[PDB]
């Protein structure tokens, strides 16, 4: 059992170690504490340099918690530039050598604290695995350490004469894994002869408000996109004390908990002068949290359109971008702790992932009527409300831990 | 039409109330079954 | 149930089948009431004389079904539960007062041509159909006679009894939460439950909407089917208010 | 005084017919002391 | 009973005291609901912190009386109980809730002019007089404040509280069989139950058909006409169906 292991307690070290060049939760791990902080730098320089790559008008969504957690199976088994560009990219770097050089099992930890809810109006589920081809010799140290702390070994598959066979045993264990909700995790021929090793990182979230919307009380509204143009979309609405701030250039935050309160849904608002752009440009992690920080409960409405966003781009191209580059190389991947030798080098051919977030009146991956009334709900048209009927920006953490498990921007829920 | 008033919540109770007790094959088919008729009958209240 | 006869495919969608998981085996009878929630006999639960005391864990129901025995692929559909709610006033020491328990799915039950539920009644309904005279349905696959079982689910109509000649038919104490019925010697006919069918619903059809509604629950009698005496069955709606407040605190 | 009994004699004993009109007052046509304050205490504000 | 006034003869029929007969000590207040039924609180008879069992042969009610000590010859009458009973869920160790009791009379009392039965409220004329802001009268022998007995009757006129002022005044727990009467800390006027005046009847007069009707029991509160705080009372009419059960089965 890894949730109540010790560092000692399994002999783990990687064959290569990182080093640069040069109020914490109570009942908490230190060691836990730093890397959570560190996935949360991830997550910020993540954000901006995928905003900065799409339309301000597009839906954005990602787990940077499961990316971190995955890409960090990897850490465990690199080497050279690999190892140094994984440390770099994930800001990995910037820990103690302790907790970078089990790093591994520190993820194990801090997951194992995640998933400690349960609380059945509050369940987080997730499936993160490697597979490679079966031509290769995986290292057996590598597998076990991989067995207890990442729960599964890497499960080898024939690429090169097996290929959509391997893609549906790949779908399989995960429609297993998350039972149901994740059937195609790997799309049509995205598995192929090339294939060498790839990583799949699943994760959605299943839970209630505290507080629900009424149905009654959702109507046809519009959404002023920031292309200027404008659309119809299923705006909830609710009036309550939630913990709520007006901060700096009239941005607005509001704080959405589930049913729990160690997770909820944090929403970004910008005043309609100033854009979303520039907010995303100053998002740093000392800033989201000093506004956190400001947080007090009010009484207020609330207007808030039903929607859904996925992580729809390419991990890879997106990590190559960002400096991760040799592990994907055929050529330069340094990945001795999986595989030795030098005949056909082992690399990253695909980084497959899925994480979603659907969004209404019961909550996050809940189910609700979707017939929308059309009657009096004897409002103050005069009213003021946080009104978000203009792109803003989501984020799902975990509470004392500060933890980003989801991140993203809802520019467009019509349709 | 059959009339009927709900009583529990759906939230609580799940669905089906609304449509409870008319049968697929019977009555929804302006069928009857066997014996039916047996139970209707026993309403008579003789004078 | 003994005098009755074949049940036709459908003419019962609600009725459900408790299996007990180790070893496998038909436990007894109950009914569904929405696509979560199934009803049945307290005593099919939790009764020590027979060393029966349940947990959701062991066991099982199978709906839409028609063969006792045989597992009917594409058609019956099998439910784990989630959680068990006996009454908490059941006499089980005595004589099986408040004989009544709710079943929460762990999932919601798809609704078909074999599957749908029955109605629960109102004060109303149950004062106007739980008369002496009118007659409801009991179905079940429980024994054919006192002293084996059918090969599909049998049915049977029978008259309520009026309370006083319940009450004098037995010298077991009963309640305002129980009722009966049968043939009285008088008439000639027969019919009545017997063990195996507990949980079972005895159904009535209003004729104001068409609509079956569940007024008992098998709950127990003296033998099966004997002259001068009568089946007892759970009154339903007298204990509605438990009903309501359990689902309302454990149904979402 | 229009009152619809509920108990059956048998098992309550006799007097519920004739409840709540007290002898020295409400068969005299008598209203005590205070309890003028009650019935002006049922105002309803719209 | 605190700021309150002297009663009128005749002013309140209904008003029965319980006594203790070794020693001979005034216990509580109670009230007449026919020539055989008494109602009092359930603390008033069972309350072993104050070292009360109390049975049928410890007991005595005293019924027609005004002179809180004084015997009255030919007006009082003193009746002897044949049994008493508690309400089942009444709990002293954890509470308060479900205060009630009824004690049947070893033999009919004869009504007089001051003697006579309350009316037990229906669910209309509970749901229309038991409002917030109506006013009803307590009555009782108790103590005249917190820290002093009265030589003849007492009797005030309170108003009902809304519930959640009634939980927001407390920290201890109010259930739906309990409602508090009382004025705000910004009224001005005051009044209230206090020690000895448990069991007594907290009447309304129905300005629909002028019978008074007995809505609550006097049961507890912290102190007596304190500040901030209000008295409360055990709520007849919703404990109605037990007392119905009661006198069903044990008043023949
Ligand atoms: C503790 O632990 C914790 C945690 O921890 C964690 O951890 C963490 C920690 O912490 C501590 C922290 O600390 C701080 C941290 O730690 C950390 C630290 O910090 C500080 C740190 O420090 C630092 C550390 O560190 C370390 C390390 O390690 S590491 O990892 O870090 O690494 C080590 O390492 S090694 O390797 O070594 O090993 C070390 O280190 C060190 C070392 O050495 C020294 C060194 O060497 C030298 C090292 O050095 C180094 C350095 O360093 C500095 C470095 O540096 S740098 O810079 O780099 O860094 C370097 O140098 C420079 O290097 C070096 C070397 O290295 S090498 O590698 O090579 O070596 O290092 C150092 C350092 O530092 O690092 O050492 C250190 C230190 O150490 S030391 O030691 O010294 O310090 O570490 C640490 C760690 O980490 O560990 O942090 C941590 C972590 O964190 S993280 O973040 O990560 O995560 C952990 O983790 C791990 C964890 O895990 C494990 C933990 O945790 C865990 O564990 C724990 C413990 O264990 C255990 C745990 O905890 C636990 O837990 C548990 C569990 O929990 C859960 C617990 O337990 C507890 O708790 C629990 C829970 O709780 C909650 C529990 O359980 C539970 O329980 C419960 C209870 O049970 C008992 C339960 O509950 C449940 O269940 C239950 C049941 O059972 C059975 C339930 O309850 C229930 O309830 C119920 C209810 O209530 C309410 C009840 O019931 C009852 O009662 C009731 C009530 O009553 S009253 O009075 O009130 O009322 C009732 O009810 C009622 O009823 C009534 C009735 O009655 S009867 O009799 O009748 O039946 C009613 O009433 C009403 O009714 C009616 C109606 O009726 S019917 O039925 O009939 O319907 C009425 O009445 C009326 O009406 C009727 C009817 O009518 S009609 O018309 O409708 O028909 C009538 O009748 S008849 O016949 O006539 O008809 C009547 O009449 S008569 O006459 O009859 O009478 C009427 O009357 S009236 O008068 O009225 O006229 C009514 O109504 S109405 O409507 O009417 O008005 C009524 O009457 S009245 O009178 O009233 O009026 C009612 O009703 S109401 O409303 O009304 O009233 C009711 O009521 S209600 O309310 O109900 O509704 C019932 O019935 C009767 C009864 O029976 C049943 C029952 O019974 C009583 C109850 O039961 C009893 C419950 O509730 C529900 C539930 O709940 C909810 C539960 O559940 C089951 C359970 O649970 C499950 C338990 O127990 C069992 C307990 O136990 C005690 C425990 O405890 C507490 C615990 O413990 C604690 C946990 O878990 C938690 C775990 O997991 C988490
Ligand atoms: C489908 O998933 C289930 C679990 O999600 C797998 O079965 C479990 O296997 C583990 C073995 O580590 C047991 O401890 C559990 O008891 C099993 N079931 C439970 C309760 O989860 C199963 O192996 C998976 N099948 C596939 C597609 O591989
Ligand atoms: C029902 O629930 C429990 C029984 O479960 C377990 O198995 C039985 C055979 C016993 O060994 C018991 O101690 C175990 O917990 C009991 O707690 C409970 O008393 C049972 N109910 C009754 C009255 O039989
Ligand atoms: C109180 O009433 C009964 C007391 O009767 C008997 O005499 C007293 C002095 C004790 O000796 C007691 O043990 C005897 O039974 C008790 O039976 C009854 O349980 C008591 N009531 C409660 C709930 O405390
Ligand atoms: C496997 O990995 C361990 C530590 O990660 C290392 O010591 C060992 O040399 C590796 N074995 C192979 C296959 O070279």
């Amino acid at each position: 059992d890894i949730c109540t292991a010790k560092p000692r307690d399994i002999p783990m070290n990687p064959m290569c170690i990182y080093r640069s060049p040069e109020k914490i939760p109570e009942a908490t791990n230190r060691r836990v504490w730093e890397l959570s902080k560190a996935n949360s730098r991830f997550a910020t320089t993540f954000y901006q340099h995928l905003a900065d790559s799409k339309n301000d008008n597009d839906n954005i969504f990602l787990s940077p918690l499961s990316i971190s957690t995955a890409f960090a199976m990897t850490k465990l088994g690199a080497c050279n530039d690999t190892l140094q560009q994984l440390m770099e990219v994930f800001k990995f770097d910037t820990i103690s050598e302790k907790t970078s050089d089990q790093i591994h099992f520190f993820f194990a930890k801090l997951n194992c604290r995640l998933y400690r809810k349960a609380n059945k109006a509050s369940k987080l589920v997730s499936a993160n695995r490697l597979f490679g081809d079966k031509s290769l010799t995986f290292n057996e140290t590598y597998q076990d350490i991989s067995e207890l702390v990442y729960g599964a070994k890497l499960q080898p598959l024939d690429f090169k004469e097996n290929a959509e066979q391997s893609r549906a045993a790949i779908n399989k264990w995960v429609s297993n894994k998350t039972e149901g909700r994740i059937t195609d995790v790997i799309p049509s021929e995205a598995i192929n002869e090339l294939t060498v090793l790839v990583l799949v990182n699943t994760i959605y979230f299943k839970g209630l408000w505290k507080s629900k919307f009424s149905p009654e009380n959702t109507r046809k509204e519009l959404f002023y996109k920031a292309d200027g143009e404008s659309c119809s979309a299923s705006m909830m609405y609710q009036e309550g004390k939630f913990r709520y701030r007006r901060v700096a250039e009239g941005t607005q935050v509001l704080e959405l908990p589930f049913k729990g309160d160690d997770i909820t849904m944090v929403l970004i608002l910008p005043k309609p002068e100033k854009s979303l752009a520039k907010v995303e440009k100053e998002l740093t992690p000392e800033v989201l949290q000093e506004w956190l920080d400001e947080l007090e409960e009010m009484m207020l409405c609330v207007h808030m359109p039903r929607f859904r966003i996925e992580d729809g781009f390419s991990l890879k191209e997106q990590l190559q971008d960002m400096g991760l580059v040799d592990l994907f190389s055929p050529e330069k991947s340094k990945l001795p702790g999986i595989v030795a030798e030098g005949r056909d080098d082992l690399y990253v051919s695909d980084a497959f992932h899925k994480a979603f977030l659907e969004v209404n009146e019961e909550g996050s991956e809940a189910a609700a009527s979707t017939a929308v009334v059309i009657a009096g709900r004897s409002l103050n048209p005069n009213r003021v409300c946080f009104k978000a009927n203009r792109p803003f920006l989501v984020f799902i953490r975990e509470v004392p831990l500060n933890t980003i498990i989801f991140m993203g921007r809802v520019a467009n829920p019509c349709v | 039409t059959s009339e009927y008033q709900t009583f529990f919540n759906p939230r609580t109770f799940g669905s089906g109330e609304a449509d409870c007790g008319l049968r697929p094959l019977f009555e929804k088919k302006s069928l009857e079954d066997k014996t039916e008729r047996e139970l209707l009958e026993s309403y008579i209240d003789g004078r | 149930i003994v005098e009755g006869s074949d049940a036709e495919i459908g003419m019962s969608p609600w009725q459900v089948m408790l299996f007990r998981k180790s070893p496998q085996e038909l436990l007894c009878g109950a009914s569904l009431i929405s696509d979560r929630w199934v009803l049945t006999a307290a005593h099919c639960l939790l009764y020590p004389p027979w060393d029966k005391n349940f947990t959701e864990n062991d066991l099982l129901v199978r709906i839409g079904k028609h063969s006792r025995t045989r597992y009917e692929r594409n058609i019956e559909k099998i439910s784990m539960l989630e959680k068990i709610y006996i009454h908490p006033r059941y006499n089980w020491r005595e004589n099986l007062d408040r004989d009544i328990a709710l079943m929460k799915l762990k999932k919601p039950v798809a609704f078909s041509d074999y599957i749908h539920p029955v109605c629960l009644p109102d004060r109303e309904t149950a004062a106007s159909l739980l008369q002496a005279g009118y007659k409801g349905r009991v179905t079940g696959w429980g024994n054919l006679k006192e002293t084996g079982q059918p090969s599909v689910l049998q049915v049977v109509n029978l008259p309520i009894v009026e309370r006083p000649v319940c009450k004098d038919s037995t010298r077991i104490r009963i309640t305002d939460n129980m009722f009966c019925a049968g043939y009285k010697p008088d008439e000639g006919k027969r019919g009545d439950a017997c063990e195996g069918d507990a949980g079972g619903p005895f159904v009535m059809k209003s004729p104001f909407n068409n609509r079956w509604y569940q007024m008992g629950i098998v709950s127990w009698g003296e033998g099966c089917d004997r002259d001068g005496k009568y089946g007892f069955y759970t009154h339903v709606f007298r204990l509605k208010k438990w009903i309501q407040k359990v689902i309302d605190q454990f149904g979402e």
